[PDB]
C-alpha cells in the first residue's frame, strides 16, 4: 500500500508539473503580441495555440 | 504656441493618473485599442471603471496592458510605428532621436515622470518613456517601441528607474 500510494503521488506530481510548465511556456510565448497596440497574431499561431 | 495648445488638449484626455498615499506616482496611456501602464510603479488608477477591469502584466517588459471599455473607443490616440530620425514632441521639451537612441538635454525630466507618451510631427505616439541615464550634458532615454508586431526595449547603461 505504501509503494502504490508513493507511485501514484509521484505520477500525479509529475503530470501536474509538466502541464503547468507547458502552459507557462505558452503564456510566455504568446504574451508579447497582446502588448503591441493593434496588430494581430498569425492565424497559424492562433490555431496552434488558442489565441483570443 | 498652437502646437503646445493641441498637445495639452490631447493630454487632458488621453493620459490618466496613478495615485498613492497623497502623491501621484505614474501615468497611464490609452494607445490605439489598448491601455499601457508601466508595471514598475504601483498605485490606484484615478478612475472608476478603468481600475475595475482586468489587466495583463509582464515584468520582463515592465508594463501592463488592458482592453478599452467600449464606451471610451472614441478617445483614441492614433498609434503609429514610423520613426524618422530628428526631433519629436514631448510634454517636457522636444526629444532628439538619432542612432536608435532617444536623447534629452541634461535633466529636463523629473524623477517619477515615467509613462509620458512621445508624439511625432503629426501627433501620433511612438514610444513610452521608462527611465533615463545621464552622461555629460545629455540623458539617454530607455523606452519601448512598437516596431511591427513585437515590442522592443532599448536601455542604456546606468539607467535609473523613474
Amino acid at each position: 500500500v505504501s509503494a502504490v500510494v508513493g507511485m501514484s503521488l509521484l505520477a500525479l506530481i509529475s503530470i501536474f508539473a509538466s502541464c503547468y510548465m507547458l502552459v507557462a511556456a505558452r503564456s510566455k510565448c504568446l504574451t508579447p503580441y497582446a502588448l503591441t497596440p493593434g496588430a494581430a497574431v498569425p492565424w497559424t499561431l492562433g490555431i496552434l495555440c488558442c489565441a483570443p | 504656441g498652437k502646437r503646445e495648445r493641441m498637445c495639452m488638449k490631447i493630454e487632458n484626455d488621453c493620459i490618466f493618473e496613478v495615485k498613492h498615499e497623497g502623491k501621484v506616482t505614474g501615468y497611464a496611456c490609452l494607445v490605439g485599442d489598448k491601455v499601457m501602464k508601466p508595471a514598475h510603479v504601483k498605485g490606484v488608477i484615478d478612475n472608476a471603471d478603468l481600475a475595475k477591469l482586468a489587466f495583463k502584466k509582464s515584468s520582463k517588459y515592465d508594463l501592463e496592458c488592458a482592453q478599452i471599455p467600449v464606451h471610451m473607443r472614441s478617445d483614441a490616440s492614433k498609434y503609429t510605428h514610423e520613426k524618422p530620425e530628428g526631433h519629436y514632441n514631448w510634454h517636457h521639451g522636444a526629444v532628439q532621436y538619432s542612432g536608435g537612441r532617444f536623447t534629452i538635454p541634461t535633466g529636463a525630466g523629473k524623477p517619477g515622470d515615467s509613462g509620458r507618451p512621445i508624439f511625432d510631427n503629426k501627433g501620433r505616439v511612438v514610444a513610452i518613456v521608462l527611465g533615463g541615464a545621464n552622461e555629460g550634458s545629455r540623458t539617454a532615454l530607455s523606452v519601448v517601441t512598437w516596431n511591427k508586431d513585437m515590442v522592443t526595449r532599448v536601455t542604456p547603461e546606468g539607467s535609473e528607474e523613474w
